[PDB]
């Protein structure tokens, strides 16, 4: 019943600013104190911000100080986080989380409730929708693999689901490469029993929501 | 009104109070003789520390309805008395419960003049 | 300033071993250190707190020991979806520090990929390039090599690999090549391969295609 529901994320011109909105569910903000943590691509996790709408008192790391501001209001019970000069180190994904007063001696409570993430692009590259190419399976036999290519699109992600989220048995979406272009790409494959090709339609859906691109693509032999 | 005097006052319940002025002392001294001890440990000996900061703060509360809130005004062996069960009592709430305080102040030596006005209670207790 | 050191950096190990990640702080900071999960994609979630106190939900197979000024994460009895990455953290706000994080992977029976070839679509051969992929499916370990030999010619530094996640039923690997080339130069060659070698294999398997 408590959750933390964040939005605001998304690219954004190096020296320009954004706002992330961290909203609140099954607690009252204006006790607790509530994080911002971020997470660079394929690096650990930094914590940045701080706040407590109870004392008031907000921190800031190093790498941050003096170009982020995080604000709180009580009234919608919802943590803000202005993020404002953004440099290309910032490009990282961006939690928010609860972590309740220890009033003893041992601080005995951490941050249990994070937020879903949302991810933060800081660069110049132009928002590019994908395309799909339809990966047909060649050469009744043993079991058949096939799938379907999302490529030359920008800024991440993709999500990638078969038969409407029907078909999820043996489904593997690869992670997103960045290709020497500037533009990321991956593709989505699934195996299927060969007695089903022809017989069974296969679609591949594709969404990109930076771009607005939403694209069907059906694979057949 | 003076009701509940008949019964607090005893000599049963002061010889009590003053053993806990006592108590409390022992206790706050195994405290710090004890450097690096269990995370449960440096529970109990806060728990009392602010248990016996309490007791002498219900009981400065009932020397006051139940005596003559005039008695201490011209009685400076009280007002100073009362006062340094204020501060100790305050010192102690922020230094146990409440740790919103991370504000600059290089280590107060509140939580140092607290546990020397705890000696000035037993010196005026063998003044009397 | 204090420094979080989370030994060992990575490690692997099989279903039901006794993992114990390390985490060494620069001095003496209490015993209020949590330990955090993170599955990759999803969001971090609590594991330990004050450094030997578990959380709601978590398994009993994850405990925590505290030693000195190192705090340990102990798995008794190591599960194929405890595949993630590991942090420790400090309690007591602005003073809230991370570590370097530690990577776990399950060791498993050998696995030997199963190799499929993607010729480019007609699709994409309009626009102006193709795309020949090649697909290892489901193998262990993730040391496996895939070598691309357009017309017996060893083509190097114009494919990109990719793999999945280790997963979380069975614990292998699956692997991506894409081999971009002009339309122009895939019309000018007939016989498209790809060698992979594992050692799940007895010898490089090798898939090709023609056109």
């Amino acid at each position: 019943e408590v959750q933390l529901v964040e939005s605001g994320g998304g690219l954004v011109q190096p020296g320009g600013s954004l706002r992330l909105s961290c909203a609140a569910s099954g607690f009252n903000v204006y006790y607790s104190s509530i994080h911002w943590v971020r997470q660079a691509p394929g690096k650990g996790l930094e914590w940045v911000a701080y706040i407590s709408p109870s004392s008031g008192s907000t921190y800031y790391a190093d790498s941050v100080k003096g170009r982020f501001t995080i604000s709180a209001d009580t009234s919608k019970n919802t943590a803000y986080l202005q993020m404002n000069s953004l440099r290309a180190e910032d490009t990282a994904v961006y939690y928010c989380a609860r972590k309740q007063y220890s009033y003893w001696r041992d601080s005995y409570w951490a941050m249990d409730y994070w937020g879903q993430g949302t991810l933060v692009t800081v660069s110049s590259a132009s928002t590019k929708g994908p395309s799909v190419f339809p990966l047909a399976p060649s050469s009744s036999g043993g079991t058949a693999a096939l799938g379907c290519l999302v490529k030359d699109y920008f800024p991440e992600p993709v999500t990638v689901s078969w038969n409407s989220g029907a078909l999820t048995s043996g489904v593997h979406t690869f992670p997103a490469v960045l290709q020497s272009s500037g533009l990321y790409s991956l593709s989505s494959v699934v195996t299927v029993p060969s007695s089903s090709l022809g017989t069974q339609t296969y679609i591949c859906n594709v969404n990109h929501k930076p771009s607005n691109t939403k694209v069907d693509k059906k694979v057949e032999p | 009104q003076f009701r509940v005097r008949a019964v607090i006052d005893h000599l049963g319940m002061r010889v009590f109070g003053v053993f806990l002025i006592f108590l409390d002392i022992i206790l706050m001294i195994i405290d710090l003789s004890l450097p690096g001890k269990s995370e449960s440990s440096q529970s109990f000996y806060d728990g009392m520390a602010l248990a016996l900061s309490c007791y002498f703060m219900l009981d400065l509360g009932l020397r006051i309805f139940a005596y003559g809130p005039k008695n201490f005004f011209t009685n400076p062996w009280e007002v100073a008395d009362g006062l340094i069960i204020v501060v100790t009592f305050v010192v102690t709430i922020f230094y146990t419960v409440l740790d919103e305080y991370v504000q600059e102040t290089g280590a107060d030596g509140l939580g140092r003049l607290v546990v020397l006005a705890r000696l000035l209670r037993v010196v005026r207790l063998a003044r009397i | 300033d204090i420094q979080m050191t989370q030994s060992p950096s990575s490690l692997s190990a099989s279903v039901g071993d006794r993992v114990t990640i390390t985490c060494r702080a620069s001095q003496s900071v209490s015993s209020a250190v949590a330990w955090y999960q993170q599955k990759p994609g999803k969001a971090p979630k609590l594991l330990i707190y004050s450094a030997s106190s578990l959380y709601s939900g978590v398994p009993s197979r994850f405990s925590g020991s505290g030693s000195g000024t190192d705090f340990t994460l102990t798995i008794s009895s190591l599960q194929p979806e405890d595949f993630a990455t590991y942090y420790c953290q400090q309690h007591q706000y602005n003073s809230l520090i991370f570590g370097q994080g530690t990577k776990v992977e399950i060791k498993r029976t050998v696995a030997a990929p199963s190799v499929f070839i993607f010729p480019p679509s007609d699709e994409q051969l309009k626009s102006g390039t193709a795309s020949v992929v090649c697909l290892l499916n489901n193998f262990y370990p993730r040391e496996a090599k895939v070598q691309w030999k357009v017309d017996n010619a060893l083509q190097a530094g114009n494919s990109q690999e990719s793999v999945t996640e280790q997963d979380s039923k069975d614990s292998t690997y699956s692997l991506s090549s894409t081999l971009t080339l002009s339309k122009a130069d895939y019309e000018k060659h007939k016989v498209y391969a790809c060698e992979v070698t594992h050692q799940g294999l007895s010898s490089p398997v090798t898939k090709s295609f023609n056109r």
